[PDB]
């Protein structure tokens, strides 16, 4: 899968790596996919407006080929929002987590 | 930031003020002196234990009901192949049901296997194993801290 | 809703705020959703090639859970294109507005 | 169609234009759409983790209104992976190519 | 870029050259002197009217046949709670049908209610109301401008 | 910071946001255009009224019971010798006994005479005179402000 | 060093401290809001009247017996083509011989025609005309100033 | 990096070490001196051929079985309208079937038409045409190089 | 400068080379891990013992006949409220009579009560108490030091 | 900006992009290798030809009807004393009478004799000769260029 | 790089990562607090043992057959004169004969006398003596390290 | 300083102004395009010929009676192994005897064998061989140069 992390706060090596390790856990335990097949991109210091203020805010995009399990999105949103809050200090009600499913996914030159 | 002290050539206490952690590094099997690679491996495992905690919950949440995953000791075996044993404590709140206790234990072992990279060589070319000790504590008590020094008596 | 604004031109506080108030109007009137519930990200100075030139160009990604009602996307495109043209000086024939609908959306730890 | 290029390596004028010409070829021949209607966005030096390392890695997002033909996504991945490998030096097993189809797409003020 | 002049302690003219606006700030009820927060509040509402205008069309588009939303005055009531009344003009073409005028009328009121944060404390802790005056003008006439000074007589 | 506006060549409004003052500068006798020296002289006298206020009390004290010394207008006579008439308001609470208002008036007259340098020429080489207007207001009323625009009607 | 104030959208006061001038800018015909181009056009014509003044004599010389040329108002017509009417005063000492008045009058018309670029497009693409009011003053009187505010009553 | 040599006023050799290309620029029809624009056009067409190659495959892949597509000459007609003819070679592996040859030939033509912009005027306001020469080589041979010098004998 | 070592999560040795001090910080009651605030408090209490020493005499004086007041351990009670017990040693000469002994005791108890902020919240919101052990040593003996490691056996 | 190439040790092509010139440098008599002094000498003579052209007319003038003075080759004789033979072309319009062609020929001789410093040793201690070739061309023809490659065939 | 920790006021563990050493500094006779001068003295003696090791062989050579000189403890006597007793271990291979062993002893004892500056005031005004413990270990054993923590039992 | 020109993909002229050399690089056996490595190899062999020259004598010496040893061409065979053939000219004075001639012949070959690293892989993994052409010239003649362009006809 692919996980895009957009935060308005700055990120460094420690914070990006903590989210990386958590994202590996989320894929292996919740998503049932290998932890190494996770592509994670980070976009920090993103100008973001939400709820009438530019206070710290996050938007995490999750893309997984083949959809998600019946109960998997709720478990991902829980762990991701907990991890973003602990790592970035962003409050829970300012953390969006979006779930998409690509039509196809190419890797190593083949789909 | 990180306070490292040698109690002996093979026994090191590591205090991470910013991450709020304490761990005991010991080169158990061989008794060899701990080098910077061993300390780097230890700090890496404490970072992984911090990630496994986030799979269970955000401990900075007010009124956090647990459970807690807390690292205690990293015992490095460097005689033959490079191996490490990570001792951790799982702390569930008092009155936890048998189901809550078993659910917390399995969610912990699953997250710790990924975060600590068990049975596989990690970035430091080390095969990591872990051992989990279950504890129950009144988390709202003023006498509770996830890293009480009594929790470290087995390794000091 | 989530609205991502990608522009090749630089955005300052005034331009981001003007586009912010416009998308709030779009969320409330056309989309029929609370104006405080739309998360809005901005990515200025994006290297963008389109129509054989790197002239000022914009791409806006609109993501709304539950889809869009009839006539709603055509109305959003009209307001967003007018706003981007006024704010950024980007001509209409170089403004893309893409519409998506995620499978699930997480907020405050729950979907 | 819209194509977003996310690479962990730095891109310059030469590299972006090389990928642009390839993307224009991909759209005209494989996707069967005009090459002028392709909007290409580039995002270099992106902090990216994949397969337990931060070694060079690429993620290309393809958005085409109306979906894709029966064998078109396979052909796009082949060309995009080759181009990114040549231009950026990123290995093939560290190049993702995601395919999406927006519900609607507005252009020139009209959502048609 | 923004020219501010005090005709009296409680009467201020604000001319924004870059945004092409003109607004009269007055502290009507109390007659107290206008401070920086009042001017920032007025400039904020002038910004909101520009946003509401974009909901009906791009005015910089050549051959723009309206309709226009033009701010005219911001009347601040600071006796008890911090309140503001925003006077704006809706300008439609002379040959506009009744359905076209009613449509532009309702679209403007919906956009202004969101852009001005009506009936709620906005960024400056100010509860805002607005009053809209409909006008029919010859938009193609060489003597027309959306901010003709005759439109500001009621406030100057 | 300091907003200055020419209502006419001889009539100038000066609004000081940082010091919280409003003053009218007029070249009353000759009607000559106000120059930079005239504006600096007015700002100097506005600063003097601030100092004289501290002789009665600190206006930033919460629940300040007054009395208030507020400058209103600086009328400059530049025909022959350089003269300035400083119009000031003294505002006492309505519940003040007659003795308390005479005491407040004489305390204000003494402080202003020194702060405005009336017994000699000042740094701008100006002979300064001033005139006080005694006002009584309910200082706790929500409709009261020391620089209400009503208090400037004799000069605008 | 130039103070600009909007009394209305189409009425602007411009005070040049350095060049010692006061001018009223008005968009008379259309009542349109004055923009930076209008203010630049006004400041340019104020500059031209200064150049025309030097054709008659240096006003900084001691005991300058005149004549004075003083700009009063710049009335911009922007309905169709870009036009400007420049209202200027010609102040001559009261002791002239009626022949010296017409000599100063003719000299002023010739200098103003060149300085203001009358009946041609200047740098701002403006066709300029002017009107000169003849005045008589005792230039040695202490109650005389070339820009006395009574001279601006027809335009304010 | 890019080695440019004038064999004659109208005959230029361009060697790109970084991109690994060699190309002959000639102003064929007129024999005019090549200016920087002609050289920039040639480099742009050289860049397009590189892009068209990637549509067929990555030539840096080990054991690359082709097909190769290599620019040889850019011939510019600048007599009337600005035109360019791009001579390229299509090198397929020896023993290619008829369908493999034709498939590779059509794929190269399609990719080149876009990359060289044969349809319209390009960024340099040039109408581009190309002519493709098919070659078959044993690509794994020690004596094979895509830019062998004899491939340029028709243009030097 | 200051060497800090964790013998356990709640047992810290602090060695201040520049001030010639040694103190044992321990979180006795709760056994919680010593954080940066706890160490800063210990260094603050060590600082107060130095100040209390100067009330008795300058120790750096050659041939200092005492008395010495030397910090030994800071035991922090952070269960409910924030408290600190400061164990200090008072060292007097062997030849000191019983009158000089109690006079030194109370003179040092007075100084310690002020410098350590006894029975009040100090800079770190900590309520401090102290406990004093009296020692008799031949100060001129070559085997005497104010901070002999035997003096710390109660806390290590 | 200047592209120099060695076709042989003694044969050098010099392309000046900014000045729009092409020249062949040859050390003809001795066949010695060209050094930087030879190239600098060639560039100086190419510069002198530009100056001599300006004696006949500005070639950047639109519709320039000639005549043209174009340098072709600089042949350096360095056997004994340092000598240079400068081959230039004089291009007159095809519709020129015998008188006009002889006048342009004499004008070009006088100017080139001064600009090339044929009388004395120049800045590089080089006595300069030159040889003109008269050419007649239709200057409005689309196939004409002052530096067409055929004009250099005698030197390449 | 050098981790220094106080187990007691007179007991310090010193771990040099860059030089792969571990030494125990103790103020044995007096028990006085170890100051910066004692630690520098200990590091200087750790330097000398490293130099003496190089007199016997380069320990970084692959397959190093020894022997090893390893510092263990620096015991400082500062009661009267400034002395230090250095405890080192001489590790020879198990398969070495007696004559090989006693030769390795003399080569190391003679080298240590120069490196540690025995029986003379060194750079720190310290009279140094040393004590050598002979060990025999299979240097190819996977459970062998020249600084095994068991080698430090007598001093920790 | 070093002018490189491609006459063809496999034919390069290299002109070293600072070292006063001219060499022809040709990728003879294969016709492959000369890359930066081939050019670096050519510059290395040009250095070696210059180093072998100094073994025979300093050519900058006034009145240098030879012998000269001049590089002419480096022919690279890069088909299978990496090989190079270096063509050099040995120029002796015409007045030299056959003994002096063959002695300079043997000395040059001895020096070239070392300088060019013949029959062994060099810094660029190239096995080098050379071919020496003996020439006799009147070294003081005005028409002599060691790198006369006639000497290169076999390679251009």
């Amino acid at each position: 899968p692919v996980i895009q992390t957009f935060v308005s706060t700055p990120l460094d090596h420690e914070k990006r790596n903590m989210l990386t390790k958590v994202y590996r856990i989320v894929t292996d335990t919740i998503l049932g996919k290998p932890a190494e097949l996770v592509m994670m991109t980070f976009h920090d210091s993103t100008p973001m407006h939400f709820f009438g203020s530019t206070d710290p805010v996050a938007c995490v995009r999750v893309e997984a080929l083949g959809g998600y399990g019946p109960s998997e999105p709720e478990k991902v949103t829980k762990v991701v929002t907990d991890a973003i809050s602990y790592v970035c200090g962003i409050v829970a009600d300012r953390i969006f987590v979006l779930y998409f499913s690509p039509l196809h996914c190419g890797w190593n030159g083949t789909n | 930031s990180v306070n490292t002290s040698f109690l002996s050539p093979s026994l090191v206490t590591i205090r991470d003020f910013d991450k709020g952690q304490f761990a005991v590094l010991r080169i158990g099997r061989t008794g060899f002196p701990a080098d910077k690679g061993d300390i780097d491996l230890c700090l890496s495992k404490m970072d992984g234990v911090l990630a496994a905690q986030l799979y269970l919950g955000n401990p900075r949440e007010p009124g956090f009901k647990g459970p807690h995953i807390r690292i205690r000791c990293v015992d490095i075996d460097d005689k033959h192949t490079y191996n490490a044993m990570v001792y951790v404590d799982l702390i569930v709140g008092t009155g936890a049901s048998e189901v809550e206790r078993e659910t917390a234990e399995e969610r912990a072992r699953r997250a710790l296997a990924v975060a600590l990279r068990v049975d596989e060589a990690d970035e430091h070319s080390c095969v990591t194993q872990f051992e989990m000790k279950l504890r129950e504590e009144l988390l709202s008590s003023d006498s509770f801290h996830p890293d009480k020094d009594e929790y470290y008596k087995d390794f000091l």
